[PDB]
């Protein structure tokens, strides 16, 4: 048991949302699991915790003086389904250097023993836009073990997608972290599952699962919590449910194989028009 | 054991038979060192054309570099203004260094404070540690003027000081008037004379950007004169001696010579005597500005000739008799003041100490480093004197330079042997004393370790370190020495003379064997 | 005098700082009290300092590089990040070595990764590689690199820890990362503690396999002692005199190889109880090696650490100790016979780093003179507690004193000596007060033992009674 | 003339596209434009050059050596409309630090004049998570003076525009910036314009425009090309103009009132249901 696995994909794909619900299934389906929220803004947690959560690791870190006089405790809360979940902090936008706030973070984690446990998963939920060698901290030696790549079939978000792609390969090289395959969280782009499905071939991957858009996800989101919790008899639910049991299933995990800005064109002129 | 009456410092006393035993035994015991003779054969390997080729194809590995951050001369050039402290927004630790680093080529206190950012300030953006360390430090130390230089973290961060400086002032930190100047000095960019050169232009910025309007070139009848990163007491002084010698209105724009030399006389004063703002505010009503050290004063340039509208005269580093005339010439016509005959005859004295000293001069191979305008205005004397500048490095030097200074070089025939080394560390040096051996180098104290070095081959291979620059710390109040000007060039020939005579007496006092030469005239 | 004359001193100084500040500054300033153990007297220590103040602190990087990993002989230390902090650092400490620069030992050297603005943009992670293979290409008799991390390394986020175990498998060599990031902490104290760790996962366990190792009864290891000017060899001498057989020494003249021998040693003499106190407990739950604080500062002090020591052992050590403090009875008595009448009742005010502020006390007193104040840069309240009984009644005591705090103090104590850093001496010296630097030993001796005590107790003499100082005011002045 | 415009938003909200096509339209309207793009990935100007720059000021730099060695003419390209457009370059991701990319870049453009000539907008186009210091450098003392923060009814995209606002105070307390408004960037939520509206006013902002979901930006965006370009007589396309228009009509520019996180809650609730 335990698997940790790093959620990354083009900015506000989606990856926050779809962990928040991957998990609440993963939690219905009796799966000890906690989150690892990698972005500046504490907003990994929200739909887990019913509330946007305060304690941040670098916040609280700098309450105490030096991280050292940090505590688990102060930091680290369960919420829906027994999800453990933790938040690094993070300056506002235009200030500080929140790389920096990961890499502390997640070494606090680590030596507070954290991921030590019965834990099924830990999921780590980066930024979309991964600057640095700092957003690049769950991909590391001794990290996660499979990325998972959110986007849809939006060329920005695929570039996105094969983009990361690029960077992961300098990790997947020197360690063991390899990519799991792509969630195509649906924007209603004309041949959106074509497109992806594509794309993952041509990366040496494969599309997880198509998620449908669901103005369902939004409705549960504003009431502070996953669709699953919202309404278990939802049709998107099953999705979610679905996605779950896929990736708990998932023995796919490969060293990304990039395209070149011209390849990516030629895939995006077959696959989507008509 | 210590005999009380003749007690034995770490040197006598670790060559103590007992002492000496120990180490043998803890050497032979648990270092596990390499045999003497691995470390003998490695070390004649280091001296070979094989190895400094293998050495010259470094790529990312720098060995003893001979430059140091920007922050470093952001500090030295804040201290060069009336009752400022050097405030540097990011790490601590850098201002632990930059002080001690001053303070061991000084012999002198260094003041500079810095807010302290840590983890939490780094991640978060310390604009509160602006705040805070700027009401702290005028409350404390009350300072005239605060002068913000910056470390790689706030570098990285990008810490806009500007906007929290500004913020400091408007939340009532300070007062909204209170002079703080600020210059971005990214560690990783340049050097320590960027450095000073930013934190010039920044406060130049600061004192005149928006009064332009009532500023009128020449209208305050002076000559503003910029020394850049300088190091020896004497530099800034011998300018404001021949300036005054020929009646210039001036105004040297950065003067810390007082800073750096308070009397010891039971008190203890902060601050001293430098560039008065207004002298500053004023600056722009001069009739022109001279770059002392043009090379590291590009920006400052641009910002002199642009805003300040400033004609600045295309002029290298007073140094050696041909520059110091044309300084002065140069200094003369923008005044209109003639050279007086003190001068003169200063110029003719030097002339003439080089004829009395020409024989030994004549032939003489250096190899040299240091700050870009140093090294160059060096070789330009030491061409003069009709000696060799066969390995000139600069460090810190930039393609331009060089060209500049091929140029002067092939302007003489003593320079035919000579080549000019950019982006080259001590370690290469080090290299190219061994395989080209010169007479003498020329540099700071970082070159004691080339002449062990070179000595441990032979004494025949030993090239005695000659310390003019920065930093020498292993010698005395040499930072009281004068490198511009026919003063300083006459120190310097002196200097050079007397070395060399040295070296031959002690070659020659071999009694019987070499003495025979051990001349008393010379 | 009195600690109320002295708490009305740290009241009036505390008067310049704003509100935020001067309600910090009072909990780091306060009158000792022997017997009170613990920060109840009103002392707190290794926090933030305050911004502007102009704090005598370093960085990490200083309590790595600097103090910790540098004074290694046979191996490489890279001072990862801009240049700079390798520059202001290149041989600034004085933890003296015995080996040829440049082919076996790298002390006196800088080796810089330069970082350039382009290494910061996209992560100098592939410099460093390269940087590597020229190392062991031009200094192939080093027995090890260690990477120390300026505060960009921290920043971008360079995963050096990978650099360093795919170089180290490639070539066969340890390279140590150590992430000593100067914004890191809040002075050069954690940078210790990083250091240790370092050691503890890198190199320390390497012998851990190992049996070859001739062990003694008596194999012991000095932690803690930098060798500066020759203290860690005065101080060995001493041991080994008495049986013992010092097997390793942290950071004096000190070779990877020794460092690796440790976790065999019988006993571990803590010497500098704030920078190796961590490595020191990690020995001891793993290894189940015993450590012990002890000084070397002055003969009292000597003598009851040398006896302390002995007896942690058998009879034939503990008679050998008597006969090393019998042989250098003579000397030590005649140096204080000739000295202390010269430096009797002289008042004296320290401030050093974490471990010297306290331990010199003791030779102080042996030469009759009174520590009339102390403070430390980074020490912690660990350290403080056993300040305390040294300190007689009513001592100043300071921690990261200010610049500012550190002058008026002075000026109402009026001290015949002080003792501090660099950073000090000149401004003292100003002031017409004998100053001494207590962290370089002013270019002086060894200090530690009893050879190193004639040292000291010469050099405070030459400096305190130097005609130097009654020439400090010009004639035609009163 | 000449108006400094920097664009900020949720990751993946959809600002970088709608520059592109917003200038689109300002150059239709005979308008002069340059397009600064702030984002690791040149991405920026991609349907303006209709293909994918290569010469980044960042990367064209490292070619010459020091940036001192990069000229101009090297990595300023006009594409559709006589737009001039330039790439602070940038790491890939998970390496480097592509805030001081942008920090250099900006100072190399500021420098060698470019803004310096007889432009009419010029445009900022910033990555989504702006994690540090250097992703301000456009808001900076002399930069923009107009901000303008895409967003959608979606409540993380909500929660970045507020963040976002926070981090904008402390530049515009010290210059000059302020922030001219939000642009809807519809992603098909239920009452989008009145969440965004009751946002903007909250804030202290408005709503300049409502851009409607429309698949013609993505089928444009396929062919490397703005709606405009791509179909003049496209629905969209006249969303787009009229977005323009508002810009240049814009007056109104305020330092953005932050609310807090109850705040944001509460607002989601009675706007964000039905
Ligand atoms: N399948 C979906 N259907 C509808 N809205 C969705 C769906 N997935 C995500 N969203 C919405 O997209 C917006 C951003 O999601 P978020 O996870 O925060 O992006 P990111 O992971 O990239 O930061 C939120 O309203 C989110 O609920
Ligand atoms: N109004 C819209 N209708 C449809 N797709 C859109 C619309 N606006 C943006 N998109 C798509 O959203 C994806 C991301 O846009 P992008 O500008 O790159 O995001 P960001 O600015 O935040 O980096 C691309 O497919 C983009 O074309
Ligand atoms: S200021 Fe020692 S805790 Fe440390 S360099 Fe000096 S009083 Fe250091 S005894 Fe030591 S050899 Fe030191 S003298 Fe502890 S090692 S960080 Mo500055
Ligand atoms: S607190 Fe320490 S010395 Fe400072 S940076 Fe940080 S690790 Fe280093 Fe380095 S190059 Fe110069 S001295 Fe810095 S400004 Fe950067
Ligand atoms: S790009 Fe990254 S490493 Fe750089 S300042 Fe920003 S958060 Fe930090
Ligand atoms: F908050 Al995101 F991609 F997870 F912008
Ligand atoms: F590329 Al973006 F927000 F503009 F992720
Ligand atoms: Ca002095
Ligand atoms: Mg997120
Ligand atoms: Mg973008």
């Amino acid at each position: 048991a335990m698997r940790q696995c790093a959620i990354y994909g083009k900015g506000g794909i989606g990856k926050s949302t779809t962990t928040q619900n991957l998990v609440a299934a993963l939690a219905e389906m009796g799966k000890k699991v906690m989150i690892v929220g990698c972005d500046p803004k504490a907003d990994s947690t929200r739909l887990i915790l019913h509330s946007k959560a305060q304690n941040t690791i670098m916040e609280m870190a700098a309450e105490a003086g030096t991280v050292e006089d940090l505590e688990l405790e102060d930091v680290l809360k369960a919420g829906y389904g027994g999800v453990k979940c933790v938040e690094s902090g993070g300056p506002e936008p235009g200030v500080g250097c929140a790389g920096r706030g990961v890499i502390t973070a997640i070494n606090f984690l680590e030596e507070e023993g954290a991921y030590e446990d019965d834990l099924d998963f830990v999921f780590y939920d980066v930024l979309g836009d991964v600057v640095c060698g700092g957003f690049a901290m769950p991909i590391r030696e001794n990290k996660a073990q499979e990325i998972y790549i959110v986007c849809s079939g939006e060329m920005m978000a695929m570039y996105a997608a094969n983009n990361i792609s690029k960077g992961i390969v300098k990790y997947a090289n020197s360690g063991s972290v390899r990519l799991g395959g792509l969630i195509c969280n649906s924007r209603n782009t004309d041949r959106e599952d074509e497109l992806i499905i594509a794309l993952a071939n041509k990366l040496g991957t494969q599309m997880i699962h198509f998620v449908p858009r669901d103005n369902v996800v939004q409705r549960a989101e504003i009431r502070r919590m996953t669709v699953i919790e919202y309404d278990p008899k939802a049709k998107q639910a099953d999705e979610y449910r679905a996605l779950a049991r896929k990736v708990v299933d998932n023995k796919l995990l490969v060293i990304p194989n990039p395209i070149t800005m011209d390849e990516l064109e030629e895939l995006l002129m077959e696959f989507g028009i008509m | 054991s210590q005999q009380v009456d003749k007690i034995k410092a770490s040197y006598p006393l670790f060559l103590d038979q007992d002492y000496k035993d120990m180490l043998a035994k803890k050497r032979d015991g648990f270092e596990e060192k390499y045999p003497q003779d691995k470390i003998d054969e490695v070390f004649q390997w280091t001296t070979t054309k094989e190895y400094q080729e293998l050495n010259f194809q470094r790529e990312a590995l720098t060995v003893n570099p001979a430059k140091a951050c920007q922050p470093l001369g952001a500090v030295l050039c804040a201290l060069g203004f009336e009752k400022t402290m050097p405030y540097v927004h990011g790490s601590q630790g850098c201002v632990a260094y930059f002080r001690s680093y001053f303070n061991r080529h000084f012999r002198e206190p260094v003041s500079c404070v810095s807010d302290s950012m840590t983890e939490d300030a780094a991640v978060f953006g310390g604009q509160q540690n602006m705040k805070d360390g700027l009401q702290n430090c005028k409350a404390t130390y009350k300072p005239d003027m605060i002068a913000v230089s910056t470390t790689c973290m706030a570098e990285v961060i990008g810490d806009d000081l500007n906007a929290f400086i500004n913020n400091s002032k408007k939340e009532g930190f300070i007062p909204d008037e209170f002079p703080v100047p600020f210059a971005h000095t990214p560690s990783f960019v340049g050097s320590h004379v960027t450095g000073w050169d930013n934190m010039f232009e920044g406060i130049a910025r600061y004192f005149t950007l928006k009064s332009m309007d009532d500023k009128v070139v020449g209208s305050n009848k002076k000559i503003n004169i910029v020394p850049g990163f300088e190091t020896y007491l004497g530099n800034f002084r011998v300018i404001k001696r021949m300036l005054s010698e020929m009646g210039v209105g001036y105004s040297l724009l950065s003067d810390p010579e007082e800073v750096l030399d308070t009397p010891a006389d039971g008190q203890f004063r902060m601050y001293a005597g430098g560039t008065t703002q207004e002298e500053m505010k004023d600056a722009p009503n001069a009739l022109n500005t001279v770059l002392l050290q043009p090379w590291h004063l590009e920006k400052t340039k641009k910002f002199v000739e642009g805003t300040w509208k400033h004609e600045v005269p295309k002029l290298n580093i007073p140094m050696g008799l041909d520059w110091t005339d044309e300084f002065l010439m140069k200094v003369s016509e923008i005044s209109g003041q003639p050279i007086p005959a003190s001068l003169t005859k200063e110029r003719g004295r030097l002339v003439d100490m080089m004829t009395d000293s020409h024989t030994w001069l004549h032939g003489k191979r250096f190899a040299l480093w240091g700050d870009p305008d140093f090294v160059m205005g060096l070789v330009k004397f030491l061409l003069e004197l009709g000696c060799e500048p066969v390995h000139i490095l600069c460090h810190n030097g930039n393609k331009r330079w060089k060209k500049a200074v091929d140029a002067i070089l092939a302007a003489s025939p003593y320079g035919k042997n000579a080549t000019v080394y950019i982006g080259k560390d001590l370690w290469h040096l080090r290299s190219l004393v061994f395989t080209d051996k010169p007479d003498f180098m020329i540099g700071n104290s970082y070159g004691k370790f080339i002449q062990r070095d070179t000595l441990h081959k032979g004494k025949e291979f030993e090239v005695p370190l000659i310390r003019i620059g920065f930093p020498i710390f292993d010698r005395h109040h040499l930072h009281r020495s004068t490198t511009l000007g026919y003063e300083g060039a006459m120190q310097i020939l002196t200097t050079l003379v007397n070395s060399i005579l040295e070296r031959l007496d002690e070659e020659t006092r071999g009694m019987q064997a070499t003495d025979y030469n051990h001349d008393l005239v010379r | 005098m009195s600690r109320e004359e002295v708490e009305s001193l740290i009241q009036e100084v505390l008067e310049v700082y704003p509100e935020k500040a001067r309600k910090d500054r009072n909990k780091h300033l306060a009158v000792n009290d022997p017997a009170v153990t613990q920060s109840k007297k009103c002392i707190i220590s290794n926090k933030k300092s305050q911004p502007g103040l102009m704090t005598i602190r370093g960085c990490a990087y200083a309590g790595s590089k600097g103090v910790v990993w540098g004074p290694i002989k046979d191996m490489i230390h890279i001072s990862h990040g801009p240049v700079g902090c390798g520059q202001y650092s290149r041989a600034g400490r004085r933890n003296y070595y015995i080996g040829t620069t440049g082919v076996n030992a790298f002390v006196t050297m800088n080796f810089t990764s330069d970082f350039q603005e382009k290494d910061i943009v996209f992560g100098g992670d592939k410099k460093l590689a390269k940087l590597i293979d020229e190392v062991e290409t031009l200094f192939p008799l080093n027995k090890g690199i260690s990477v120390q991390s300026e505060c960009p390394i921290g920043l971008i986020g360079d995963d050096i820890e990978s650099v360093s175990k795919v170089k180290g498998a490639e070539l066969s060599k340890t390279i140590v990362p150590v992430r000593c990031e100067g914004f890191r902490g809040v002075s050069q104290s954690l940078g210790h503690h990083i250091a240790n760790d370092a050691v503890r996962d890198w190199v320390l366990g390497k012998r851990d396999e190992d049996t070859t190792f001739a062990s003694t009864p008596y194999d012991v290891a000095i932690i803690g002692d930098y060798n500066i000017g020759g203290d860690a060899w005065s101080s060995r001498i001493l041991l080994e005199e008495m049986g013992l057989r010092c097997v390793a020494q942290w950071s004096g003249d000190g070779s990877i190889s020794e460092i690796e021998l440790t976790p065999k040693v019988k006993l571990n003499l803590v010497h500098c109880y704030r920078s190796m106190n961590y490595i020191s407990r990690h020995m001891e739950e793993k290894y189940g090696i015993p450590w012990m604080e002890y000084n070397f500062f002055g003969p009292t002090k000597t003598i009851e650490s040398l006896r302390a020591i002995a007896a942690k052992f058998d009879e034939s050590i503990q008679k050998k100790c008597e006969e090393v403090i019998a042989k250098y009875k003579p000397e030590w008595e005649a140096v204080v016979a000739k000295y202390r009448p010269r430096l009797e009742g002289k008042r004296v005010m320290l401030y050093i780093g974490g471990l010297r502020p306290r331990h010199v006390i003791g030779a102080y007193e042996d030469l009759g003179m009174e520590v009339v104040g102390t403070g430390y840069e980074f020490a912690h309240n660990d350290d403080y507690d056993r300040t305390m009984k040294e300190m007689g009644d009513s001592t100043l005591l300071y921690d990261d004193v200010t610049g500012y705090e550190f002058e008026e103090f002075v000026k109402r104590i009026k001290p015949d000596l002080i003792g501090s850093g660099i950073k000090e001496k000149f401004i003292f010296q100003k002031m017409g007060i004998p100053f001494r630097e207590m962290h370089s030993w002013d270019y002086s001796g060894p200090y530690h033992g009893f050879d190193g005590f004639a040292i000291f107790a010469r050099d405070m003499d030459m400096t305190l009674n130097n005609p130097c100082w009654k020439k400090l005011q010009a004639p035609w002045e009163a």
